[PDB]
RNA sequence: GACUGGGGUGGUCGCCUCCAAAAGCGUAACGGAGGCUUCUAAAGGUACCCUCAGGCCGAACCGGUCAGAGUGU
RNA sequence: CAGGUGGUUAUAACGUUGGGGAUCCACCUCUUCCCAUCCGAACAGAGAAGUUAAGCCCAACGGUGCCGAUGGUACUGCGCAGUGGGAGAGUAGGACGCCGCCGA
């Protein structure tokens, strides 16, 4: 039930890899992450 | 202290013996309103037939 | 046969016995007593046998002490076994002792009833002994 | 637990961060039920450098202003010991209330921190 | 209740010079207890007859040929662990004041008395 | 007000009880804290309805207690400074079935009441095993017979 | 509430009355005839001078509730502890006052 | 028959890798250990998995305080 | 397929921990014991504040004497 | 007359007995505001009603802990116990801390 979760939402493109229990997660893990394109801190949601 | 979580209406009340004449005021939490609280064998054969 | 009631192990490495007993060889509880004079492992056979022989001696009088206890587990491979293949079948308990370890204690009897009783027993042990007796003890009486 | 013991691990707790200097020394204060004191110390070398107190300094009734009054007094003391930058030690007290107006008046005085 | 002993001076120390004394059929000995440092000498196992005894013989009056002369008493004994001979004894010195705590035969509810040279505390002796 | 001021009034332990007569009121045995603890295993609406229970006798919100495996499996409420020290107070116009209630002292001064029913409420199967802490230098009895309350034997 | 027992609020007095440990309906009937209450008034409109006075008459009399209790159980000890043959039939468990056993409990 | 034994794994090469009294450079590893046998001192820093390291350049000194707890430390200049 | 106190049969094959290991590191056996092929969106970060387990007394609560507890595995 | 803050690995700790108090510390008094817990118990605030009772400090005590010789022994290096190294435990004893800075 842990798998790859990808965050996406950049500006190329910004991306985060990480790993979630999706039975212990089912909702759409989202954090505010760096952005190297704008330098700033941006909302990332899992795709 | 924690003001809502604690019982509210904690008006001074009387407890009133009916039977004793005794009346104290507390704070207990239920112009003070009154409630009213109610608070051998050889004799016998001597006796019966001696 | 004396042997532990419950061990953590199952198995033992045979270790070394290497030199005099440190602890143990002195008259403690006891007016006589036999010393191991050699290193060896008894077995709770040969301690059960000169206990016997101990005992049926003095009659039912006085007191007899084993000091020693075995607690250290032996195994035997077997009849047609060959080397290697992990470690063999459990054969009981023995107790290594060294040199100066006093075995047998006795009170409450003479010195010749003693001395006779001790004689008995440690012919039933497999290393030579010696006799001792407390240093405060009076001959007489 | 006595206070006592309790206020101690909340000062070994914050002495396991905080350490003073000659440069940038250890602002220490000590409470009790009146009055308030405070210390400026070099602790490579355990010698105080200033220090400042309300036994002899009384101008109100209520112990916040009279720790704003330390706090001056000790921000003066420092700078004219030649202090410019302290750490502060909690010494195992909140950081809220009359240490708090101690602080921020030493702030309101020199002691860039 | 009071033995004689006298004591040749020990200068030399260690397991080469000990194995030198005991070849030559003595025993090392240390005094030492109260005010003034301890007292090294060698003492002979035929002198030694307090120890392979029935009582209590307190009040050793020992002569040490290089110092004065002190009452101890029995404090150490160490015995070989296969031969049970006699390696090392060490005396406690018993002065005026300070009490000693020491063993005392039982004679079935008797004891042999401990007043002089020790002060009290007698503790037992073969309380079976 | 409260049985505090007849207290603080009489003070009669220091000299009427003797002991502890060291000119300090401050060696006077006084009553730190009462505390009501039902306790319960049933859990889960009991422990929601005696917490009720405990917070309609008390006067003051009851929580729940933690069983440490983890679950709510008792109700508790400590109370002070105001518990006529009205808890005292309203406790002493009270029956169940007889007299006699128990003089068992804790080692250092602590009236630990156990009572069956909880009938006896004005107010209000269960408990009560109420427990009464006190400071009493702590005697185990001479300074524990501070004690207005019915006891047996005397 | 009456000798330390609640009645039920909304009987009769001369059956409400029966609810304590040792009245009856001829000893309600009689109690409430001495205390001069109406015996077909329900228990919540008894007033308070008439509870008073059925209280008072309880009293004085009328042995009820834990001393009629402990007044029974130290008569059954000591019927039992005498030893007679009323005694053994109670400590056994048998029928005393003539019953024949064998065909009933 | 057969054993149930016969495994191992490999060996870590933890110790103590330098010793009181020699010398340092920065970011030298001073010793691998599994939690704090040697807590850090001045001068020196803890890693994740509890190896000291030194912060800075200097001479490496093993001190003991209360509970016989063991320091390591760098004395630099 | 290989290892293998001949071969076969049986067991084993990568990683982690202890002992064998001889007070730095390292070190073999079909020597002695056990585990793993994951988990946590908080069981991560920080500020602040707390302190288990056991014995006794009274009846989950009170009291004071005391590293055993926990740290997913 | 007591307070604050440090160095020294308890020879420094714990404990028992006794004594403090103009202020210093503390207990203590009350919750309007800051703030906090079911609970002003803790935390936080408000200024002086009373206490040395407790904390705290001082003095005596070798009681529990802690430290610990000398001598001997165990073990051990030299491929012979000849020549070197030398415990642990135990016994004598020690120890009711020793040094700083600030304030009064
Ligand atoms: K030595
Ligand atoms: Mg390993
Ligand atoms: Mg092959
Ligand atoms: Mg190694
Ligand atoms: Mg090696
Ligand atoms: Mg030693
Ligand atoms: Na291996
Ligand atoms: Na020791
Ligand atoms: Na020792």
């Amino acid at each position: 039930l842990e798998c790859t979760e990808h965050k996406e939402s950049g500006m190329g493109i910004s991306r985060y890899i990480t790993t979630k229990n999706r039975k212990n997660t089912t909702q759409r893990l989202e954090l505010k992450k760096y952005n190297p394109i704008l330098r700033r801190m941006t909302l990332h949601k899992e795709i | 202290m924690k003001k809502g979580i604690h019982p509210e209406n904690y008006r001074p009340v009387v407890f009133k013996d009916m039977s004793n004449e005794d009346i104290f005021i507390t704070r207990s939490t239920m112009t003070y309103p009154l409630i009213k609280v109610e608070i051998g064998r050889v004799d016998k054969f001597m006796s019966r037939y001696g | 046969m004396l042997q532990p009631k419950k061990t953590k192990f199952r198995r033992q490495q045979k270790g070394r016995m290497k030199g005099f007993a440190q602890r143990g060889n002195q008259l403690s509880f006891g007016s006589f007593g036999i010393k191991s004079l050699q290193s060896k492992w008894i077995t709770g056979r040969q301690i059960e046998a000169a206990r016997i022989a101990v005992t049926r001696y003095m009659q039912r009088q006085g007191q007899v002490w084993v000091r020693i206890f075995p607690d250290k587990p032996i195994t035997k491979k077997g009849e047609g076994v060959r080397m290697g293949k992990g470690k063999g079948a459990p054969e009981g308990f023995v107790a290594p002792i060294t040199p100066g370890r006093i075995i047998f204690e006795v009170e409450g009897v003479p010195y010749e009833i003693a001395k006779e009783a001790l004689r008995l027993a440690a012919q039933k042990l497999p290393v030579t002994t010696k006799f001792v007796v407390r240093h405060d003890y009076d001959i007489q009486n | 637990v006595t206070k006592e013991q309790r206020r101690q691990k909340i000062k070994a707790r914050v002495r396991g961060k905080i350490s003073g200097t000659q440069e940038k020394p250890r602002l220490t204060v000590f409470r009790s039920n009146k009055q308030i004191y405070a210390q400026l110390i070099d602790d490579i070398a355990g010698r105080t450098l200033a220090s400042a107190s309300s036994l002899k300094l009384e101008m109100t009734g209520s112990k916040k202003e009279i720790a704003a009054k330390v706090g001056d007094e000790i921000a003066k003391a420092a700078t004219e010991a030649g202090i410019s930058t302290v750490v502060f030690d909690r010494n195992g007290y909140l950081f809220h209330g009359r240490i708090k107006e101690l602080a921020d008046a030493a702030r309101k005085g020199g002691l860039k921190f | 209740k009071t033995f004689q002993l006298t004591g040749t001076p020990r200068a030399e120390f260690g397991k080469k010079a000990a194995k030198a004394i005991r070849k030559e059929d003595q025993i090392p000995a240390v005094l030492y207890g109260g005010k003034g440092e301890g007292v090294n000498f060698i003492v002979s196992q035929d002198a030694v007859r307090n120890l392979i005894y029935s009582p209590e013989i307190f009040l050793v009056e020992l002569t040490v040929e290089g110092s004065g002369s002190y009452k101890a008493i029995l404090k150490e004994i160490q015995f070989h662990p296969v031969t049970d001979r006699i390696i090392h004894i060490d005396f406690l010195q018993v002065t005026d004041e300070k009490p000693v705590v020491m063993e005392v035969p039982v004679v079935l509810g008797h004891a042999e008395g401990v007043k002089a040279g020790g002060k009290l505390s007698l503790e037992m002796r073969k309380l079976k | 007000t409260a049985n505090l001021k007849k207290d603080y009034q009489e003070r009669i332990v220091p000299a009427l009880m003797k002991q502890f007569g060291y000119t300090s009121v401050m060696q006077v045995p006084v009553l730190k804290k009462i505390v009501i603890n039902q306790g319960l295993g049933m859990a889960k609406k009991i422990i929601d309805v005696a917490v009720s229970e405990l917070t309609a006798i008390t006067g003051q919100k009851a929580v729940p207690t933690v069983s440490k495996k983890k679950m709510p499996i008792g109700v508790m409420v400590t109370l002070r400074r105001e518990q006529m020290y009205r808890l005292v107070r309203i406790a002493l116009p009270r029956i169940r079935d007889f007299k006699g209630i128990e003089s068992k002292l804790d080692g250092r001064g602590n009236y630990t009441l156990g009572i069956n029913e909880q009938i006896i409420f004005p107010e209000i199967i269960l408990g009560m095993n109420i427990t009464f802490v006190t400071s009493a230098d702590e005697e185990g009895y001479a300074l524990l017979k501070e004690f207005g309350l019915p006891f047996k034997n005397a | 509430r009456i000798v330390g027992v609640d009645l039920p609020q909304n009987k009769r007095g001369f059956i409400a009355l029966t609810y304590i440990y040792g009245i009856g309906r001829s000893s309600a009937i009689t109690i409430l005839d001495k205390a001069g209450v109406d015996r077909d008034i329900k228990v919540k409109d008894w007033s308070d001078d008439q509870a008073a006075a059925i209280r008072d008459v309880i009293g004085a009399g009328y042995k009820v509730e834990g001393d009629l209790r402990s007044e029974v159980q130290l008569n059954i000890k000591r019927l039992m502890d005498i030893g007679c043959y009323r005694g053994i039939r109670h400590r056994i468990g048998l029928p005393l006052r003539g019953q024949s056993t064998k065909n009933n409990a | 028959g057969s054993s149930k034994n016969g495994r191992e794994s490999e060996s870590k090469r933890l110790g103590v890798k330098v010793y009181g009294g020699e010398m340092a450079k920065a970011g030298n590893i001073l010793v691998r250990q599994r939690g704090t046998v040697h807590h850090p001192g001045e001068n020196v820093g803890i890693g994740k998995d509890h190896t000291l390291y030194a912060l800075k350049s200097g001479v490496v000194v093993f001190t003991r305080k209360k509970n016989d707890r063991s320091y390591v430390s760098i004395k630099t200049e």
